[PDB]
């Protein structure tokens, strides 16, 4: 019963959340290699900054 | 943002050794000048006068 009423209550607010999450997730998903290279270069630069 | 930041960061990484050494060298130079700042400032003012 709890699951039934939870789904009945949260259903109208789910489509917009799914759409927004999908779009924002794809924003990084379509640039995976760029993001990973950015993280590696940022690791090098931030290590240089922190050590000094 | 990702593209430009990645470009700048790989540019810095290509000179990572020099970028690391220049911070230490600049700190050493600035400390050496700050330890004598007052004579240096007085000398500059005297030269101008």
């Amino acid at each position: 019963n709890v699951l039934s009423e939870t789904v009945d209550q949260t259903s109208p607010h789910l489509s917009a959340a799914l759409d927004g999450v999908a779009r924002f997730s794809e924003t990084i998903g379509k640039r995976d290699e760029d993001v990973k290279k950015l993280l590696a270069s940022a690791n090098k630069v931030a290590t240089v900054l922190g050590d000094r | 943002v990702i593209k430009n930041l990645n470009t700048v960061l790989d540019t810095t990484v290509r000179h990572q050794k020099q970028f690391d050494e220049t911070l230490v060298n600049f700190e050493t130079l600035i400390t050496g000048l700050k330890n004598r700042a007052d004579p240096i400032a007085t000398s500059v003012a005297d030269i101008s006068d």
